[PDB]
RNA sequence: GAGAACAGAAAUCUCCAGUAGAACAAAAGGGUAAAAGCCCCCUUGAUUUUGAUUUUCAGUGUGAAUACAAACCAUGAAAGU
RNA sequence: GGUUGCGGCCAUAUCUACCAGAAAGCACCGUUUCCCGUCCGAUCAACUGUAGUUAAGCUGGUAAGAGCCUGACCGAGUAGUGUAGUGGGUGACCAUACGCGAAACUCAGGUGCUGCAAUCU
């Protein structure tokens, strides 16, 4: 992970860094090599977290594309 | 984006003096120099001192009496071509060039439309690069006029995908190896059905070769050899269209199917094992070689080059009859070849298991050296034109340059982030163009071990990558249904 | 008439401006058109088209005015065998394949240098007062002088065949754009229905018996013709310029003098 | 002299004025669009008086113009109602002629109970061929003045086709 | 309604500047000798110049707020008045001003031997190249009006700034010299003003590296003698020369990495 | 023939604004206005500082890319760049440098408290029945929404509600214009 | 100006004459006419990532505002804007 | 010397009225099947160079036709504005100085030059 883009329910969590269910997180994505038109290398993109991951330890997230 | 760091106050506050330029003082105290070849000559006491990097060449021209050009070197520590005292008797080894500039390829042309599914396979005539042939994901090939960058004669005739093309290496017929297991010869100028589709194999087609021109009766046309997954080897004589005679050694299915420059077929399969065939002995193996651990991939000779064209040089040209066509070729192949004076084409393997290995099969049975340092399978290998640079390529992201004789490490390319499936050579042996599993192309300058150029612009994957012979173009396509024309 | 005041008063435009040829608002964004970050010379390629004529010129400007690096006209293609048609998309075409091959040639290509690099040529489409329309016979010449080797930026929707609903071109349409095809379809198409206005039309034809297959196996040879031969030999130029100019001296025009003005008056006076 | 300076007809043009937008204003385009094989445009208006009944952007007129043999067509078949009667006036210092009928079921057009009984306009421009030399975009220019064209020219024209009178002077 | 908020933001006072705009205005005392220099020195600045058409009295050693008012609506930071008169004959004034209110003034002086590239041997040069620059001489490093005028000829004739620049762009070099030395208390000498155009051979005493370049005299070739000034205030030579402001055992490394020393 | 030559005083450059100064000695006898081999002189006294100065030029770092056309920037492969230092003398600028630092009384309530800044995230609310996402201000803002209200549930009260609203409008105005005043 | 059925002082239609006496985010000595005027086509924008100014009590690697820069984004055949 | 393409200066290059134009080119001019646009193939697009035309377009000349500009000792180094010695002032502040320093009438003259490329009885 590389930040803690925004959280829902509050802007003072978003600050604070919590990984709540539906939080959208910044992730480091250089082992899927993406490549942009102009023949860019993308290294970080969004994802949304998709469990509550008090009830186990696992942080499950969908890539936002 | 990312940025690199700003320089600092001190070094913008050094950057204004005045700096260093170089006079070439006088300046000639003179070193005598050893000149001495690469293969066997150390021809012969002269002792110049700073003088033309160009005018050294003359001296050899005179020497050895021909007047050609020369690239140099020195002390093979760091083996780098008054530079030679700059930085620090001294000896010189040299090269031959056979100058044919080919200038780098740069832009992009247009990107012509065409099938309605994948593109798997591609090909450039070898007489002209004005035609050029592509088989896609649907039943059919086409061919396009590179002159114009427009479409022609799409060759329908199949029913399932074409699996790989082939330009005879006398530029009069086209050979599709299908899924279907039929396999189809098409006339370029026309168009229509050149018979019917031979067959005779259970399993799809996986490789074709033909029958080098320098070989080939004079009256004649050359013959084909076919790979098959069911495990066959398949030859067949392009006149009467008749099975000549099969080849059964393997057991699991053939990857690559060669031809020699003495008449002696390789192949490697996914048993593991490489089997030299034979042609003057009816077909029976005369030789396996069981080095690697898990299958082979993409077999490779030294001078599968020369034996693509066949008396076409880079010049364009044709023959008229085949009297002189055979001479053209002979000469192609002695050109290439002839490094000693003997028949000495080595042949390098590919296989599942991160490691090539570095056969002279001729000579004896065992390997001259294995190749490795790789991290993952190495799809593709190729020889330089000239026969002396191996390159790799592999799913780890990266391709390996090798020295193509004994078999030492040069150099790595890294750049792609993804994986690279296959590269390609230019006709002069200075660049190699590669493709990669994500979408970007890119040119490689091997005199230096750089990256030239990076050329995006597809959209999906690209499968095929194929520079022409006269390097002026360079043609490409893959997963997004589209071909692709490269130029300087 | 006139008021005196008025014409006191107003004040004139540019001449290029008068005689309505020159278009000086595009002008300025492409002479003055980065002009901040380098400073490269930027060369720029014009096209222009009369009736019975195809111009095409590699111009570079300058303090001076203007300078021409290499010209083409579609009144040479019958040296490389093209006789019908002067001005049609096929003209257009290989009018600019040869300005193209023509300046690549005598750039020094094939058959400061410092930082060696070959370098390709750029230049830029001056379009003038052309309107721009997907057909148009200003992008024949484009498409031509790209597949020469030259560099022009451009795009597709200008080319013959663009589907508008659906952003993408269609190749075979634009491959009989290159050889008269839309000519020859019309050649074949009228000449069953009408031979009055197929002896009307296309009345040159017939005095060489050029039919419906020959145009695009002549297009091909007029293009290797090109290829092998941009050189530019220019004409003979027979009656040596002196010649031309004591016959232009005779029927060109003449003033007068002042004293003829000065006895006018005093005959007017007297009459 | 006339070499190829003769004083061929442009174009006739037709118009209806309804100070209103409703079905007189429809059925005003209708006629046009049945009669001229084209369609017709509606033209606003400029500015209020509020006296006349009207609005600004009210979409007034109707016509249409037309060129070639369709406009010599109509020029013709418009004139028995008019009975050949053209005065002096009615045409102009650039010799632009035209007039305006009723009681349009005279040529052709039947009744059509739903559209009622439409009075219409004409109009004819003339040129010497050359007219180029203005509407072009490169070059554009203003004709000579041996190639103007004035009452005379084209009142003689006027006494050469369907020979109709002077008219009163 | 931002089409007029643009033409008033570009004129704001901005950390880095844009290249300083000329205004060629032609005095009451023109003549076509003097007009026919005017054209010749635009060229050299184009595309970034303005020029007035008509003639407009101003005499700016008596009163300059008209040239305030010129600069403050033409948004020229430049200024060149054409004159001419008996006491002073093909008199140009060269006016650099400093927040739309005059900075320093300078008069130059024509000779009769002035040349036109309608006089020259034509060559070639594209319209907006950066020129390289000479001084030859030494008083402009110490004397005060030979200061100013090359303090004034760079910031006239140097265009834009950058950090990269390619070699396909340097095609021709303006040149300055003093007319011979002297000492202190003659009359300042005349100085001179030349503008050429390079062409370069191979060598072969330096490789393919370093040319042997030539020059090409092109045009214009001018004369200039010292007429009146009028010299910055101190406090507005203070307040002119400012670096718009955009540590110690910190450093930057390559890779990014601030690092700090210990001792 | 030779790219160099000597000369006694060295030339000071300024690479940032490619020139050169050379202050050697001159002859005052031979630039005078008559004399006739005058400008085989000037021509050559700056020719040898050209040389000078394309020998200084010739020597900087370069820089090469490996884009490729299109690229949105600038340069290509094809190009080398020379890396110019930065100029060194001082020249005036031509406006002064820009400063106005006023704190419009709002900046200083703010700031004896600690009111911080927004973080200026999004332009849309959510609407409650309706289900849509109903720009704040910028598209039928929830403002003007009382506005088309088919009852408003108490003269009109509709437009009350647009006085009220122009009314706190027109102050605000009026104190950035007091502000600015001040 | 001169003309076209109802049509007039002010309704619509057509030809020869604003160097601008109209309309211009707008006020000018001077500018805007193949537009900065009037129409038609395509479209986001409070985008995202670290150096200068200040301030955070979870002193808190950007955490946010703020100034500037770059990658993008829109449009165009393009030059470019 | 004409004509065409692209240009610098941007009325010595314009507004007005007649006259001449051989060859080459430019144009008007011939047509609507295809790409493309409009109420309308008029302008914009496409094709042949085909049936005609030198009438306008275009260039040039002429005109005590309107506009425009050039130069001169035309004014004159003067009027105008600034200091000065003691050049004077009950109060009113007033004459010829060195350095800045103008226009209208006067006189004479002109009514397009120039860069690159291709070509033309």
């Amino acid at each position: 992970i590389l930040a803690v883009k925004k959280n829902p329910q509050s802007p003072m969590y978003t600050q604070l860094g919590v990984l709540t269910k539906g939080t959208i997180i910044e992730v480091n994505v250089s082992e899927l090599g993406m490549v942009t038109a102009g023949g860019k290398v993308v290294w970080g993109k969004y994802a949304q977290v998709t469990n509550e991951p008090d009830r186990d330890g696992c942080v499950n997230a969908v890539l936002l594309v | 984006s990312t940025l690199i760091p700003p320089p600092s106050k001190k070094q913008k506050k050094e950057a204004q003096l005045p700096r260093e330029v170089a006079i070439i003082p006088k300046d000639l105290p003179n070193v005598s120099i050893k000149f001495q070849a690469l293969d066997t000559g150390d021809n012969a006491l002269r002792v110049p001192g700073a003088i033309s990097e160009k005018q050294l060449e003359e001296l050899l021209n005179q020497l050895n009496g021909t007047s050609v050009p020369y690239t140099f070197s020195c002390t093979i520590k760091a083996s780098d071509p008054y530079s030679s005292l700059i930085k620090p008797q001294i000896t010189l080894l040299y090269t031959p060039r056979a100058v044919f500039k080919v200038k780098p390829v740069t832009r992009s042309s247009s990107a012509i439309a065409g099938h309605g599914s994948t593109i798997l396979c591609s090909a450039f005539a070898p007489h002209t690069s004005s035609r050029m042939v592509t088989g896609a994901g649907d039943n059919t090939a086409r061919i396009w006029d590179c002159d114009t960058q427009t479409p022609m004669h799409t060759l329908k005739g199949h029913y399932n995908w074409v699996l790989c093309v082939s330009w005879s290496p006398d530029g009069e017929v086209i050979a599709t190896g299908s899924m279907d297991n039929t396999i189809r010869l098409w006339d370029p100028k026309s168009g229509q059905c050149l018979g019917d589709a031979l067959r005779g194999h259970s399993k799809w087609i996986t490789s074709l070769s033909w029958e080098p021109i320098h070989l080939v009766k004079p009256g004649s046309k050359p013959r084909l050899a076919s790979s098959s997954k069911d495990g066959t080897i398949k030859i067949w004589d392009t006149v009467s269209r008749v099975c000549q005679y099969t080849m059964s050694g393997h057991t699991n299915s053939v990857s690559c199917v060669k031809w020699g420059g003495q008449g002696l077929l390789y192949s490697g399969s996914h048993d593991r094992t490489v089997r030299v065939w034979d042609i003057n002995s009816q077909g029976r193996c005369i030789n396996i070689l069981k080095s690697h651990a898990h299958w082979v991939n993409h077999l490779s000779l030294s001078t599968d080059y020369a034996l693509r064209i066949g008396a076409f040089d880079h010049t364009g040209k044709k023959p008229s009859t085949p009297e002189e066509a055979q001479k053209k070729a002979l000469e192609n192949y002695e050109k290439i070849c002839k490094k000693n004076g003997n028949s000495e084409e080595m042949m390098v393997t590919a296989s599942d298991d991160y490691t090539m290995f570095l056969w002279n099969p001729l000579k004896s049975t065992k390997p001259i050296a294995r190749m490795t340092g790789h991290q993952k399978l190495v799809n593709h290998v190729a020889f330089s034109p000239d026969g002396r640079y191996i390159v790799s390529a592999s799913f780890d992201n990266s391709i390996k340059l090798w020295d193509g004789r004994d078999g030492k490490f040069i150099s790595t390319f890294r750049g792609h982030v993804a994986s690279v499936y296959q590269v390609a050579w230019s006709s002069d042996c200075r660049l190699l163009v590669s493709c990669s599993k994500d979408t970007t192309l890119k040119v490689w300058d091997v005199r230096t071990r750089k990256l030239s150029v990076d050329l995006p612009g597809h959209k999906d994957e690209v499968y095929t990558v194929d520079w022409s012979v006269d390097g002026k173009r360079v043609c490409s396509g893959g997963k997004d249904k589209m071909v692709r024309l490269w130029t300087h | 008439a006139k008021s005196s005041a008025y014409s006191s008063r107003f004040q004139t435009p540019f001449r290029r401006r008068r005689e309505g040829k020159t278009d000086y608002y595009q002008r300025k964004r492409l002479v003055t058109q980065h002009k901040a970050k380098y400073n490269t010379p930027k060369y720029r390629l014009v096209v222009r088209f009369t009736n019975k004529d195809i111009i095409c010129q590699i111009i570079s400007s300058t303090i001076t005015g203007d300078v021409v690096l290499a010209a083409a006209y579609s009144h040479e293609l019958p040296r490389y065998g093209i006789t019908h048609g002067l001005t049609n998309w096929a003209a257009a075409y290989a009018t600019g394949l040869l300005i193209a091959r023509r300046t690549l040639q005598k750039l020094g290509l094939d058959e400061e240098a410092v930082e060696d690099g070959p370098r390709p040529f750029k230049v830029f489409l001056d379009i003038g007062l052309q309107r721009t329309t997907t057909g148009a016979r200003v992008f024949g010449a484009l498409k031509g002088a790209s597949d020469g080797g030259l560099y022009v930026p451009h795009s597709e929707n200008r080319f013959p065949g663009w589907d508008f609903e659906t952003e993408e071109i269609d190749p075979e349409l634009l491959r009989s754009y290159i050889f008269g095809g839309h000519v020859s379809q019309y050649m074949e198409e009228l000449a069953d229905d009408d031979e009055e206005r197929f002896s009307e039309l296309f009345k040159g034809y017939l005095a060489d018996d050029i039919d419906a297959d020959s145009l695009e196996d002549i297009y091909t040879s007029a293009h290797e013709a090109i290829r092998a031969d941009p050189a530019f030999k220019p004409t003979e130029k027979k009656f040596t310029k002196e010649q031309y100019a004591a016959e232009s001296k005779k029927y060109r025009q003449t003033k007068l003098s002042k004293e003829e003005r000065a006895a006018r008056v005093a005959a007017k006076i007297a009459a | 002299q006339n070499p190829m300076r003769d004083l061929k007809i442009e174009k006739l043009v037709l118009n209806i004025s309804v100070g209103e937008s409703g079905d007189r204003l429809t059925r005003a385009s209708k006629v046009l669009e049945q009669l001229s094989g084209q369609t017709p445009v509606q033209s606003k208006a400029r500015y209020t008086v509020r006296t006349f009944g009207i609005r600004r952007n009210e979409k007034i007129a109707v016509h249409v113009t037309v060129r070639g043999p369709k406009a010599e067509e109509i020029l013709e078949r418009g004139l028995k109602v008019k009975e050949y009667q053209l005065r002096d006036r009615n045409f102009s210092a650039t010799g632009n002629f035209g007039f305006g009928i009723d009681e349009h079921i005279d040529l052709g057009i039947k009744y059509d109970p739903s559209i009622g009984i439409f009075g219409m306009d004409f109009y004819v421009v003339m040129n010497r061929p050359g007219a180029r030399v203005t509407r072009r975009k490169r070059c554009k220019g203003t004709v000579g003045n041996s190639h103007k064209t004035t009452k005379e020219d084209t009142v003689s024209w006027f006494k050469q086709k369907y020979d109709a009178d002077v008219l009163d002077k | 309604n931002a089409r007029a908020k643009r033409a008033l933001v570009k004129r704001e006072a901005k950390l880095v500047e844009n290249v300083k705009q000329a205004l060629f205005i032609p005095g009451q005392s023109c003549n076509k000798n003097l007009h026919d220099i005017m054209v010749d020195l635009s060229a050299l600045k184009k595309p970034d110049m303005k020029r007035f058409n008509r003639k407009n009295d101003i005499h700016p050693f008596e009163d300059m707020s008209p040239l305030e008012f010129f600069s403050e609506k033409n948004d020229c930071s430049l200024m060149v008045l054409m004159t001419s008169s008996k006491k002073r004959k093909n008199n140009m004034t060269f006016i650099r001003t400093f927040g739309y209110k005059i900075y320093d003034m300078i008069e130059l002086m024509v000779a009769d031997n002035f040349k036109l590239l309608s006089d020259f041997k034509k060559l070639t040069f594209t319209v907006g190249l950066k020129p390289m620059f000479t001084f030859q001489g030494a008083a402009f490093d110490t004397h005060p009006v030979y200061k100013q005028i090359k303090s004034l000829f760079l910031d006239f004739f140097r265009g834009e700034s950058t950090d990269l620049q390619d070699v396909a762009g340097l095609q021709h070099v303006i040149s300055m010299t003093i007319q011979g030395d002297f000492q202190d208390g003659e009359p300042l000498p005349n100085v001179l003003f030349r503008v050429y155009k390079l062409k370069s051979y191979k060598s072969d005493q330096g490789g393919k590296r370093l040319p042997r370049i030539e020059l090409v005299e092109i045009g214009p070739r001018l004369d200039f003698k010292i007429g009146r000034i009028h010299t910055p205030s101190p406090d507005m030579v203070t307040e002119a020369h400012k670096k718009p402001k955009q540590k110690k055992n910190v450093e930057l490394d390559i890779m990014g990495d601030k690092l700090g020393r210990i001792h | 023939l030779p790219v160099t030559v000597e000369k006694p005083i060295p030339v000071v450059y300024d690479l940032g604004n490619l020139a050169a100064f050379d202050s050697n000695v001159l002859d005052k006898n031979d630039l005078d206005s008559s004399n006739a081999r005058r400008e085989e002189k000037i021509k050559s006294l700056t020719r040898d500082n050209v040389q000078l100065l394309i020998n200084q030029l010739l020597s900087l770092p370069m820089k090469t890319t490996t884009e490729s056309v299109g690229g949105t920037g600038g340069q290509s492969s094809v190009m080398t760049l020379l890396q110019l230092p930065d100029p060194t003398t001082d020249l005036p600028r031509e406006k002064p440098l820009p400063k106005a630092k006023a704190m419009t009384k709002w900046e200083k309530f703010a700031a004896k408290k600690g009111i911080k800044p927004k973080e200026r995230a999004g332009k849309m609310i959510y609407d409650e029945a309706s289900g849509e996402w109903v720009p704040k201000w910028g598209y039928k803002g929830a403002n003007k929404k009382l506005d088309d209200q088919w009852l408003v549930e108490v003269i009109d009260p509709r437009t009350l509600n647009r006085a009220e609203r122009k009314r706190l409008v027109k102050k605000n105005e009026k104190q950035q214009r007091r502000n600015m005043k001040n």
